[PDB]
């Protein structure tokens, strides 16, 4: 299928004493692989999945080299942005940087991205093509312009074509016994009585990857939306996912009611049925 | 693998 | 800035059956600034060896992490997480329902 790598950056000011927390994780689809944290011991980025462990002490010096020079613009990124937005020295502030590409089931480039944001709002971001920036306020438009002048958007379109995507595909390869394995959901249906006349139906998909999943309740072969509930994609702690959708039903109607059931790793779509 | 250090500052 | 309030979901690893070992995990996502403090609770008392993912974030720039422990449920124990946050007047606390 199509496949991601993304790194996302976290940078948060500490004006009481000393420098900002960094933190940076890398994914590849909805695997990490690599983590950094200013605030750990190692000082270096360390793998966080099994098929990074291949890559050998250059790789590893590399990219702890690399990290170390991003979290230094970011912080002084966030002495620039207290400047523009004229906010006092007491007060912590957080910048976010997500970036990466995509490939399609040919492992050909898709897409890429890089967005930035400064507490929690976009900042700045590289459009669609690659080629421009988008720039949220007039604070974003000072950093456009600078970055126009430097033309930092044709050296990340080159990484984001080219270094990206190679490199996302030579991981896929080295994990391939998990990266390009599809882990369909095991679902199951739960029945609890929630009173004399009512039952609550639980669909629930557990153990899946990737993360994307659809559940959908029907009645009579329609879209059940009314009197359903789904909770939010959420991990399961083994790197696999878990969500699930219920339904309150009628007691004794439990029948015209299907939860269906969509994911990658499915041939076709399942559809469970209380009976 | 990471970018080089070309991310200029805001 | 942004402040956008923590969503808990509180669930186990595997599906629970009483005595036997197991993975509680609190999630905690949808948040905003990235500053949290989530503690698992046995019988409302805090579980000493807990231990976190490393700090990420959603498309809409909300943060998430899963904070998880080993745990035997059991037909008496009680499980909960408890959350503070900017956010938040006081701790929130979420107990476990094995049917969520």
């Amino acid at each position: 299928g199509s496949h991601s790598m993304r790194y996302f950056y976290t940078s948060v000011s500490r004006p009481g004493r000393g420098e900002p927390r960094f933190i940076a994780v890398g994914y590849v689809d909805d695997t990490q692989f690599v983590r950094f944290d200013s605030d750990a011991a190692s000082q270096r980025m360390e793998p966080r999945a099994p098929w990074i462990e291949q890559e050998g002490p250059e790789y590893w010096d590399g990219e702890t080299r690399k990290v170390k020079a991003h979290s230094q613009t970011h912080r002084v990124d966030l002495g620039t942005l207290r400047g523009y937005y004229n906010q006092s020295e007491a007060g912590s502030h957080t910048v976010q940087r997500m970036y990466g590409c995509d490939v399609g089931s040919d492992w050909r480039f898709l897409r890429g991205y890089h967005q930035y944001a400064y507490d929690g709002k976009d900042y700045i971001a590289l459009k669609e093509d690659l080629r421009s920036w988008t720039a949220a306020d007039m604070a974003a438009q000072t950093t456009k312009h600078k970055w126009e002048a430097a033309h930092v958007a044709e050296q990340l379109r080159a990484y984001l074509e080219g270094t990206c995507v190679e490199w996302l595909r030579r991981y896929l390869e080295n994990g391939k016994e998990t990266l390009q394995r599809t882990d369909a959901p095991k679902t199951h249906m739960t029945h609890h009585a929630v009173s004399d006349h009512e039952a609550t139906l639980r669909c629930w998909a557990l153990s899946f990857y990737p993360a994307e999943i659809t559940l959908t309740w029907q009645r009579d072969g329609e879209d059940q939306t009314q009197d359903t509930e789904l909770v939010e994609t959420r991990p399961a702690g083994d790197g696999t996912f878990q969500k699930w959708a219920a339904v309150v039903v009628p007691s004794g109607q439990e029948q015209r009611y299907t939860c269906h059931v969509q994911h990658e790793g499915l041939p076709k779509p399942l559809t469970l049925r209380w009976e | 693998f990471l970018p080089s250090d070309f991310f200029p500052s805001v | 800035m942004i402040q956008r309030t923590p969503k808990i979901q509180v669930y186990s690893r595997h599906p629970a059956e009483n005595g036997k070992s197991n993975f509680l995990n609190c999630y905690v996502s949808g948040f905003h600034p990235s500053d949290i403090e989530v503690d698992l609770l046995k019988n409302g008392e805090r579980i000493e060896k807990v231990e976190h993912s490393d700090l990420s974030f959603s498309k809409d720039w909300s943060f998430y992490l899963l904070y998880y422990t080993e745990f035997t449920p059991t037909e008496k124990d009680e499980y909960a997480c408890r959350v503070n946050h900017v956010t938040l007047s006081q701790p929130k606390i979420v107990k476990w329902d094995r049917d969520m």
